[PDB]
């Protein structure tokens, strides 16, 4: 019966649709977490700096922000690979039942 | 405090007046039973809530949140037994809360067991 | 179609029932009619099931912990050289794929009796353990199958049966009346 | 055959959207849910005394001195505020995404039969 | 026919924030807990009126009690207009049906 | 176009925008109303009244909150009147763009 | 001709009604901006720490912080597009004021551009009606 | 015949109507931009300027944070007439479509 065969070609279909859409600012978020710290590190030295997770601007030394930052950075720097990880077997998961589709035609 | 749809009076179109009128209705059965503990019970003879038009468990939280130890859901037949034999006198009204028909028990406790 | 004149056996079962069309190849001589039998549902761990598909890395993950299990099972089908495969109720689309690896067509829910029918078929049986999988289970002897047109229908014949022989009777009226007559009758002799 | 599945097909469309609208914003509610949790991870990670600009109002912000990490809100109730421990309010923070994940992530396999009760009604409308 | 759709706008209406409610409903619960789960620890408010109310426990254990049990109460207003609505529509259905029809 | 309809459309469009900043000013000012009563729900005088305006909550008495309240309210309400007799002339207007119109 | 007329009766009047909805957004951002004013201005102090109130600090949705507040006289202005400064109380409330009318005039313009789309519509209309 | 004096009589309506598409479509576009320099070139620059990041409040001055509003408002400008044009263009094309089927 193809009905699952077409059930699972829908689901896996729009699971993956997903890991190629973030991956890439997930670079971004991770080169932009280093600009933003290169932001900083372009004034040499500020008290002023500020990075936070909230409306909060929670006061901080940019110092530790260099590394919360690059810290920043490097969070969005691994969910690129974990999504490609995800982008690697679901791609091949949604024509698992596709290839049991087509078999049993050819067949 | 009076009804429409609960203990809560709700007027039915959109959620705020409803909510207002709360303030009417929870002050109400806060006082009403802040006015059962002005004079004082220590157990509250309730008679069952269909013995009753309805009781507010909003009022009945608070109430017992006042701390009065109650019986609710009581018949009051048991009421009336209650009424003669130790003497609690009928209160239907906070006027006729007095420690006269407020009943004196020497003791008053709960046995879930034996 | 047909007429009961070139009615006339073939060997194991004809199949008719769930056959209106080829889902078993077209025509397979030796590769072997598999019949593969419930039990082919994945397991996420090693004999167990943990939590199934939620976000993104169970997507991969699990639904992977899915396949192995089963592409464990996939393998011991095609290890005893199926093309066509016929699964029962109780298949994985994991189960499927990695035939479709191999390019064994799997074939999937398809009824019991007309297992068992294949499993008189090729005369096979019906895996009682599709973990630990034989030839001498399903696909026995060299075996037969063929997804024959005639008339109307695609009918496939699994055939070359081991199981002492095994036949059914090949019925082909013109109409299916001239078909029905003789069977009723025919139905005298086969209870005789 | 062909033109009840015109009239019919209207509905399953929308039970799709129904579907696909709604389970796409419960994400937004539960950004705040880690937000607010790792605005009291950073909360707590620093220290009391620290600055923070926070919303004025539009087109503004307002400054100020942290003097409460351990101060944290969580929204339940109706209307209500109840401001909780730094690690309750993560709790909640955290466990408020647990249970919206649930009535979020059920809606997905829904939208798909929906479609899928659409597109069947689609080919038969064709067909 | 307009009738078919007339009343299920008013229903869904009191029905609307009534669903709200039962999301409310639901975390009156757990005010009751975070009220109980607050002993004082961090401060507990009522917030009603753009006005911010400091509140105590007993000010709002009663009030989270009263809460939901009032976030019980908006259901059964709708519960007076759910069969207002939906039956007064279900009749008004073949009433211009088959005018229009015929 | 007839020139009515233009002025007729013209001041059946002012008609409305009028009474829009009359309206929406109506729950507000019952909302400070609402407002005072939610802190006189609970803690009316027994504790501390901090009053909400950005992220600081001003702490006071009971009264200056209300006060507060009600103070806003007058205002929004002139605010709410300011329209109403802006209503009052629009429409007199329209009426004759709905007369001059059918007579011309 | 009576293509005109009707070409000139229609969209005339149809975008009369047109030339006040966009001056109703002409006032959208009018009482939103202006209410951050009071926000400000009530938190506005001089003598003391600007806003030296009791606060719950706002970091999140879900979150509060208690605190008493007080800062320097400062506020940190949004202006759009990833551009803050740190302005004090009285740029921030003249630049407060200013979001008020170039706000107010952002859809506003598009009245005007209607006023004559009212009128430039149904000229290319009837002439191309005669083209047509 | 009369068939294709509507198509012309539709496409330049649609440019004329697509007059009003393209209006209201890339106004608040370049309303957005405007408000911000409008707003942030009034006000002083003079002393240190923030570059404002959601998770990073960065500490910059006027000649990094002032620069960013001039050059991408300018080059936003420029792309923003494409897609309305094609949009429109598909407008005249589509509506050039839908006048041809009834007769």
């Amino acid at each position: 019966a193809f009905t699952e065969l077409q059930a699972k070609v829908i689901d896996t279909q729009q699971k993956v649709k997903l890991a190629d859409i973030q991956i890439e600012q997930l670079n971004r978020t991770k080169k932009h977490a280093h600009l933003t710290d290169t932001e900083i590190m372009t004034l040499v030295d500020e008290t002023n700096m500020y990075e936070g997770v909230g409306r909060m601007f929670i006061l901080q030394s940019k110092e530790a922000i260099h590394s919360q930052l690059l810290e920043k950075q490097k969070i969005a720097e691994e969910k690129i690979k974990e999504l490609e990880q995800k982008k690697s077997y679901l791609e091949r998961s949604v024509k698992e039942a596709e290839d049991n589709i087509r078999e049993m035609l050819m067949a | 405090a009076p009804k429409t749809d609960m203990d809560n009076q709700i007027v039915v179109s959109d959620y705020a007046q409803m909510d207002r009128v709360l303030r009417e209705e929870r002050a109400y059965i806060l006082n009403l039973v802040k006015q059962i503990k002005k004079t004082g019970c220590n157990v509250l003879l309730i008679q069952k809530s269909i013995l009753r038009d309805a009781l507010s468990d909003l009022a009945l939280h608070f109430l017992n949140k006042m701390k009065i130890m109650v019986i609710k859901d009581i018949e009051r037949e048991d009421i009336e037994f209650i009424c003669k034999t130790i003497g609690t006198k009928p209160v239907a009204h906070i006027d006729q809360f007095t420690a006269d028909m407020l009943g004196s028990a020497e003791l008053a406790e709960e046995v879930n067991l034996n | 179609g047909g007429i009961i004149e070139d009615s006339c056996v073939l060997r194991g079962v004809m199949i008719n029932k769930d056959v209106t069309h080829p889902r078993m190849r077209r025509y397979i001589k030796n590769p072997r009619i598999v019949l593969l039998d419930s039990s082919l549902e994945y397991k996420k761990g090693e004999s167990q099931t943990d939590i199934e598909i939620t976000r993104e890395e169970d997507f991969t993950r699990i639904l992977q912990m899915e396949e192995e299990y089963i592409q464990q099972l996939c393998e011991d089908i095609i290890q005893l050289k199926p093309d066509v495969v016929i699964t029962e109720k109780g298949i994985s689309d994991l189960a499927q794929h990695y035939l479709m690896r191999a390019n064994i067509t799997a074939i999937r829910r398809v009824r019991k009796t007309d297992n068992n029918r294949i499993a008189r078929a090729c005369g096979a049986r019906i895996v009682s353990r599709p973990e630990e999988l034989r030839e001498d289970d399903v696909g026995t002897g060299a075996g037969l199958l063929e997804i024959k047109k005639i008339g109307d229908e695609y009918f496939t014949f699994i055939t070359d049966c081991k199981d002492p022989k095994a036949c059914t009777i090949l019925l082909r009226g013109a109409s299916k009346e001239i078909l029905s007559e003789v069977e009723r009758n025919l139905q005298d002799a086969m209870q005789v | 055959n062909l033109p009840q599945l015109e009239m019919l097909k209207n509905q399953l469309d929308q039970e799709v959207e129904f579907l696909s609208t709604s389970i796409a914003q419960l994400k937004v509610v539960q950004t705040k849910y880690v937000e607010a949790k790792d605005c009291l991870n950073v909360l707590n990670k620093s220290n009391e005394g620290k600055e923070l600009l926070v919303p004025l109002t539009s087109s503004m912000y307002v400054p100020g001195k942290l003097h409460d990490v351990e101060h944290v809100l969580i929204d339940v109730g109706t209307g209500y505020y109840v401001e909780k421990t730094a690690e309750d309010a993560k709790d909640f923070f955290k466990r408020k995404i647990d249970f919206l994940t649930k009535q979020m992530e059920k809606i997905q396999p829904a939208l798909q039969e929906k479609h899928a009760m659409k597109q069947a009604v689609m080919e038969m409308m064709s067909q | 026919v307009e009738k078919y759709q007339q009343l299920q706008k008013d229903l869904s209406k009191s029905m609307s924030g009534r669903q709200k409610l039962e999301a409310q409903l639901t975390e009156n619960n757990i005010v009751k807990e975070e009220l109980a789960l607050l002993d004082g620890s961090n401060v507990v408010f009522k917030l009603l009126g753009p006005v911010l109310v400091k509140q105590e426990l007993g000010e709002a254990r009663a009030t989270v009690g009263k809460r939901l049990d009032y976030i019980t109460a908006e259901i059964k207003r709708y519960e007076s207009q759910l069969r207002d609505l939906e039956r007064q529509s279900e009749q008004q259905r073949e009433t211009l049906a088959q005018l229009q029809q015929e | 176009d007839q020139q009515k309809i233009n002025k007729f459309a013209r001041n059946t469009s002012r008609i409305t925008e009028l009474k829009e900043e009359i309206e929406v000013k109506k729950k507000q000012l019952q909302n400070l109303e609402d407002a005072c009563d939610d802190i006189m729900l609970a803690d009316d005088d027994c504790l501390m009244i901090p009053y909400q305006i950005g992220d600081v909550f001003i702490s006071h008495s009971q009264e200056e909150t209300q006060e507060m309240l009600e103070e806003a309210k007058k205002n929004l309400q002139e605010e709410i009147d300011a329209l109403e007799s802006r209503v009052e002339s629009i429409q007199r207007v329209l009426a004759d763009l709905k007369v001059q119109l059918y007579a011309k | 001709v009576l293509k005109k007329l009707d070409e000139q009766y229609q969209k005339y009047k149809f975008m009369e009604l047109n030339l006040a909805q966009k001056k109703r957004r002409l006032k959208g951002q009018i009482p939103e901006i202006k209410q951050t004013l009071e926000i400000l201005k009530y938190m506005q102090k001089k003598k003391e720490s600007t806003n030296s109130m009791e606060t719950r600090f706002l970091l999140a949705d879900n979150l509060y912080c208690k605190a008493s507040v007080p800062p320097t006289d400062k506020m940190c202005l949004w202006l759009g597009a990833n551009v803050m400064l740190e302005y004090d109380i009285d740029e921030a409330q003249a630049l407060l004021e200013k979001n008020l009318s170039t706000a107010t005039k952002n859809l506003d313009s598009l009245e005007e551009d209607l006023d004559f789309l009212r009128d430039q519509f149904t000229t290319t209309e009837v002439n191309m009606a005669r083209v047509y | 015949s009369a068939e294709q004096v509507i198509a012309g009589f539709n496409r330049l309506r649609q440019e004329q109507r697509g007059l009003a598409s393209k209006a209201a479509e890339l106004e608040m576009e370049l309303n957005e931009h405007s408000l911000v320099i409008d707003t942030l070139k009034e006000v002083d620059e003079t002393r240190k300027c923030y570059r404002m990041v959601g998770g990073v409040l960065v500490e910059r001055t006027v000649k990094e944070v002032l620069p960013a509003l001039e050059n991408n408002k300018e080059q936003i400008q420029k792309i923003i007439e494409t897609l309305t044009q094609q949009l429109q263009a598909k407008g005249k094309e589509l509506n050039e479509f839908r006048e041809k089927h009834n007769i």
